[PDB]
């Protein structure tokens, strides 16, 4: 039975996640073609519960769209056939930032909040090809998961109080590992 | 009023309690009560089929201890 190795802010244990090592740059080869039209793409990552430690096993992409600076699923229905009938675990997510820096925006936030509020240790992995840097993230937890549930502002991007998210603990909460992946796009062009 | 249960792709399940004329938006109000994931970000699946805001739990023939299945949209910036 894998054991504990990281923890939030306010003690509660975090389950291991094992991450290949090739995923994030397998992500920016799968949507280089997004990339090059200064266009965000997102994927989820999916994997499996195994003796009380998570592995990511596949990148999938759904059906989407996007500007230079959003992106958003269109048809979480066909998200919901592949991971219920191939019996995955939804473990985070990923998105490029074609032209920006590396962190987490007003969106992203809002959005993780609720992947970490389903599931404690769930991560946001955000690449920033111009930059050549990436981050792995998530809410602080309890405060930072607080504070997003309780936002009402308005604006599509608009900032938030102090520190709100942090970058996840290596090797203790995400571990690259060398493992198996298996690309799944479900994109129709 | 009734049980009914909502199965996410996380490996967790939530128990609501409704009545069989709670429209689906009622339902994702309840979800973000007791959750904190507001509804425009909730996608309620019941066999085999996503469920439209504005009908209700009858309409779907969802009756007690049946399981919906969540599944979240994803935005990102
Ligand atoms: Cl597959
Ligand atoms: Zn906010
Ligand atoms: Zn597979
Ligand atoms: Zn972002």
């Amino acid at each position: 039975t894998f054991k504990i190795h990281a923890y939030t802010e306010g003690g509660k244990p975090l389950r291991t996640i094992y991450l290949p090592k090739l995923l994030k740059k397998v992500f920016l080869d799968v949507v280089k073609p997004n990339t090059k039209k200064n266009l965000e793409t997102c994927g989820i990552l999916c994997g499996k519960l195994r003796q009380n430690a998570f592995f990511i096993t596949h990148l999938v992409i759904p059906l989407q769209e996007a500007t230079s600076d959003t992106c958003g699923t269109t048809d979480e229905a066909s998200l919901f056939e592949f991971q219920d009938k191939h019996n995955l675990l939804t473990l985070g997510w990923i998105h490029t930032h074609p032209t920006q820096t590396c962190f987490m925006s007003s969106v992203d936030l809002h959005t993780h909040c609720s992947y970490q509020l389903m599931l404690p240790e769930a991560i946001a992995i955000v690449m920033a090809p111009s930059k050549n840097t990436s981050g792995i993230f998530r809410l602080l937890d309890p405060e930072g998961l607080q504070t997003i549930v309780k936002c009402r502002k308005p604006g599509l991007f608009h900032p938030h109080e102090g520190k709100v998210y942090t970058m996840v603990a290596q090797p203790g909460h995400v571990r690259e590992i060398n493992s198996k992946l298996q690309v799944v796009d479900l994109r129709v062009k | 009023s009734m049980q009914i249960f909502v199965k996410t792709l996380t490996g967790k399940t939530i128990t609501l309690e409704v009545e069989p004329s709670d429209t689906i938006e009622n339902v994702k109000a309840k979800i973000q009560d007791k959750e904190g994931i507001p509804p425009d970000q909730q996608r309620l699946i019941f066999a085999g089929k996503q469920l439209e805001d504005g009908r209700t739990l009858s309409d779907y023939n969802i009756q007690k201890e049946s399981t919906l299945h969540l599944v979240l949209r994803l935005r990102g910036g």
